[PDB]
RNA sequence: CUCAUGUUGCCAGCACGUUAUGGUGGGGACUCGUGAGAGACUGCCGGGGUCAACUCGGAGGAAGGUGGGGAUGACGUCAAGUCAUCAUGCCCCUUAUGUCCAGGGCUUCACACAUGCUACAAUGGCCGGUACAAAGGGCUGCGAUGCCGUGAGGUGGAGCGAAUCCUUUCAAAGCCGGUCUCAGUUCGGAUCGGGGUCUGCAACUCGACCCCGUGAAGUCGGAGUCGCUAGUAAUCGCAGAUCAGCAACGCU
């Protein structure tokens, strides 16, 4: 029995869906069992910037740098499933990490 | 206070115009550019002329202020009182 | 099988109800060892004090978050609800007590440049 | 309160005895928000008026607010540019409120050396007529029974 | 009691009637105490001369105290204040030596007020 | 920022103890942060264009 | 609230642990975390209303009359702040007011003002036992167990680009037991001396932390003046921004 972390993680939760779909789509082609986009908690950073140089530093607002982060544990880890893996072009906003 | 580990901190030019001053056992008034030096037992019969910014002030060491530094015994401000 | 959650301030609980004797399980403690605070005891044993059905059910509780008083409440909440699910009969009794109403209120947002909740700086106008 | 009387919060009565006085008492006395030590406070300060009393503190505790609570007060007004006090009836709620104030305060300015026994001998005290709440009550009615006259005013 | 010329407190704990000496303080007390297993607790009531006689030669042996320890640190100050160091300088000026902020601070030190 | 100022930087000190900032474009040696690499003004200026992928107004 | 959903997360119902707890085989019956939809619209009734807006009360409901808090500054005024962010017109230096480095400074004080913590003691100081949360940070960084230090910390270094390993089982107040009987106090701790640890080539002006001695002013405060109308006012804690070392009681 072997398991492959496939770990999905972006900022836009369009574009984590989106790659996680085509993911779904490809393994079920392939025919391999996969538990599906596991939810996991997001990574909140919060970042506060005064309004204006020299002083007015009363009045602030912050900033979020959101982090969707999903799980992905494929079982039967088929050859032609990893190489399709492999050969699959996704877009800039996801980077899949496979360990 | 400087660990003691690390040991006492001595710049390498004016250790080297010290040894230098006291192997020739010549005794003459040397012009200090550091502040960081630490005192060390030869410097007994030595005179140095430490710089406040302003004039080279010359300074006699003797054993009594020994485990203090150059600069505690060169004043740098001036206050005349009111 | 029965089944009921309480929620308040960030108190998530679970109550099991059986019919069994009047038995207290917290976390495998009984409600005196359990937030030995009389307020809290009987707002916990106010629910099956209203309906009259005293030492009749047996309750086994998880606690994970909140408080001593939010958990006490929402077990009061888990425990009012999961008597009216087998029994919905005292729903017009209980709703006017007001036991099977949930309390909506908790912590709230805080804003930037306030201390904390609604505080204020001091405010002079030297 | 521009808009109106504003709504009044549902006060909860005391489970221990059955009186809400108790804890009107008790939210009086809250120093710095610790409700179980005000409430603990509270509790043996009571047993202690009890024992040594050696009657019921709820009956004395009656006893003492019946004898404290006033019935006029006085308001101050400024009028043609000299400032003048009027008398004004009080509702018996707020004189049982201001009452308690009072209690309050004078259980916390005397040098009995430990408060837990000091406020429940002021509490026999101020049932016994000799407390500084009744003193402070006498000194009130006689400021109100002394201003009577600019009682025209009615404000 | 007495001690080293020290009128110990009529009625009081020995831990706070050897702090009253002047080389001994809070913790050197517990210190002091706990090595020659005294309870802490005690009234000034309960000592004996025994006790009292041979915490002196232990503290005298082991440690100096009073007159000892003043004309050590007046010492201190005068070779300070003659090797002409920024000690013997804020000395001459009566001042805290660390270099706290005497804008505002250091009230305690230059002692009452006085407006010009 | 003076620009042999931030040459100076920008080149190897003699020691690792000079190593600072000075916030890449406007020379800012105040108020940096160190994964940005960019001071509070540039930073709200970049993500009000919205030129990097992923800041964005807070409300929650 | 309904549906989808089971790992590093939870356990309804079954088995293995036998002191270490779902730890392990198993399982959506609920939270748990992230996707879709419904739900407040005066929805209905009675009275006032020009039969209209609008208002009081009542039933259902989680919410009743913008449920709560937020993102969200119409034309303009204050020649308001910012050539020390950046860019920008004009004058000025160019052999200097440019440029590299050694030491010193921005921390100086016979005083004043503004904002914060410590208090001014028993609702308490101190000692022993003892139960309850959130969220986020971690690569040239967090740092386990073990060993030596009162403690700063010293050796070592499992688990980690992180629901997994660390930030202690995230605690403080809270509850029980003992001393103090009101003292310039066992409250309270600044100032001044004697010993060490840590980061840094470089701790005297000029950092921070641990141990000891030192024992000052201060007993609720003058006219005046400030915040606060429900999880509100008060009180007690945790994490992060800048950062090798901190001025961290400030800010989030
Ligand atoms: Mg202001
Ligand atoms: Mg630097
Ligand atoms: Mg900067
Ligand atoms: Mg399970
Ligand atoms: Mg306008
Ligand atoms: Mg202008
Ligand atoms: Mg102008
Ligand atoms: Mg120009
Ligand atoms: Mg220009
Ligand atoms: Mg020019
Ligand atoms: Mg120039
Ligand atoms: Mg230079
Ligand atoms: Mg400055
Ligand atoms: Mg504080
Ligand atoms: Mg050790
Ligand atoms: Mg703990
Ligand atoms: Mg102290
Ligand atoms: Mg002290
Ligand atoms: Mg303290
Ligand atoms: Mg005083
Ligand atoms: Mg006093
Ligand atoms: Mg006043
Ligand atoms: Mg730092
Ligand atoms: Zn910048």
């Amino acid at each position: 029995g072997q398991k492959i972390r496939i770990r999905l993680k972006a900022y836009d939760h369009e574009a984590i869906d989106a790659s996680a779909r085509k993911i779904v789509e490809t393994v079920t082609r392939t025919g391999a069992s996969v538990v599906g986009p596991v939810p996991l908690p997001t990574e909140k950073n919060v970042y506060c910037v005064i309004r204006s140089p020299h002083k007015y530093k009363d009045s602030r607002e912050h900033f979020e740098m959101r982090t969707h982060k999903r799980l992905i544990d494929i079982l039967d880890p088929t050859p032609k499933t990893v190489d399709a893996l492999m050969r699959i072009d996704l877009p800039a906003s996801v980077d899949v990490n496979i360990q | 206070p400087r660990s003691l580990k690390k040991g006492p901190f001595v710049d390498d030019h004016l250790l080297k115009k010290v040894d230098v001053q006291n192997e020739k056992n010549t005794k003459q008034v040397i012009k200090t550019w550091s502040r960081r030096s630490t005192i060390i037992p030869d410097f007994i019969g030595h005179t140095f002329a430490v710089h406040d910014g302003r004039k080279h002030v010359p300074v006699f060491v003797t054993e009594a202020m020994v485990g203090h530094k150059l600069g505690e015994f060169a004043p740098t401000r001036t206050f005349k009182g009111h | 099988p029965i089944q009921t959650v309480g929620r308040r301030k960030e108190a998530v609980v679970r109550v099991r109800l059986v019919p069994g004797t009047g038995q207290f399980n917290l976390d495998g403690r009984t409600l005196e060892n359990y937030f030995p605070n009389k307020v809290h005891q009987q707002l916990i044993k106010a629910p099956l004090v209203t309906v009259d059905r005293v030492d009749q059910f047996d309750i086994y509780a998880h606690l994970d978050g909140g408080g001593p008083s939010g958990q006490a409440g929402a077990l009061r909440l888990a425990i009012a609800r999961a008597l009216i699910l087998v029994q919905p009969e005292d729903r017009p009794a209980l709703k006017k007590a007001g036991f099977l109403t949930r309390d909506p209120r908790a912590i709230e947002r805080k804003k930037y440049g306030l201390k904390k909740a609604r505080k204020a700086p001091q405010y002079s106008k030297r | 309160p521009r808009k109106g009387p504003a709504p009044k919060r549902p006060l909860v009565n005391d489970p221990v005895y059955g009186s809400q006085l108790v804890t009107q008492l008790v939210n009086k006395v809250l120093l710095e928000g610790k409700k179980s030590l005000a409430e603990r406070i509270v509790y043996g300060a009571l047993e202690q008026a009890r024992e040594k009393t050696g009657t019921d503190p709820v009956v004395t505790l009656k006893r003492a607010l019946d004898n404290v609570k006033p019935a006029l007060e006085v308001r101050s007004r400024r009028v043609g540019g000299a400032t003048y006090q009027v008398p004004v009836e009080v509702r018996p709620d707020r004189s049982t409120t201001l009452a308690l104030r009072w209690l309050v305060n004078f259980s916390r300015q005397r040098r009995e050396k430990t408060m837990v026994e000091r406020l429940a001998n002021e509490i026999l005290d101020a049932s016994n007529g000799l407390g500084a709440s009744v003193k402070r009550r006498e000194d009130t009615h006689k400021m109100a029974e002394a201003n009577r006259a600019f009682a025209h005013y009615r404000w | 009691a007495r001690l080293v010329g020290v009128d110990l407190p009529r009625d009081k704990r020995m831990e706070i009637a050897l702090t009253y000496i002047y080389g001994i303080g809070r913790t050197r007390s517990n210190e002091i105490l706990a090595a020659t297993g005294i309870d802490k607790n005690m009234r000034t009531k309960d000592l004996t001369d025994d006790q009292v006689t041979v915490l002196r030669d232990y503290i005298e042996g082991n440690l100096k105290v009073e007159g000892d320890l003043r004309r050590e640190v007046q010492a201190d100050i005068r070779r300070k204040i003659e090797i002409g160091c920024y000690q013997g300088l804020r000395h001459r000026r009566g001042l805290p030596v660390r270099g706290q902020r005497t804008k505002t601070n250091a009230r305690t030190r230059k002692g009452p007020k006085r407006t010009i | 920022a003076k620009k042999a100022l931030v040459h100076k930087a920008n080149k190897k000190p003699k020691f690792a103890v000079r190593a600072y900032t000075r916030c890449n474009k406007c020379g800012r040696p105040h108020s940096v942060y160190r994964k940005f690499g960019l001071c509070r003004i540039c930073l709200r200026e970049m993500a009000h264009a919205g030129e990097l992928p992923g800041v964005q107004k807070s409300s929650w």
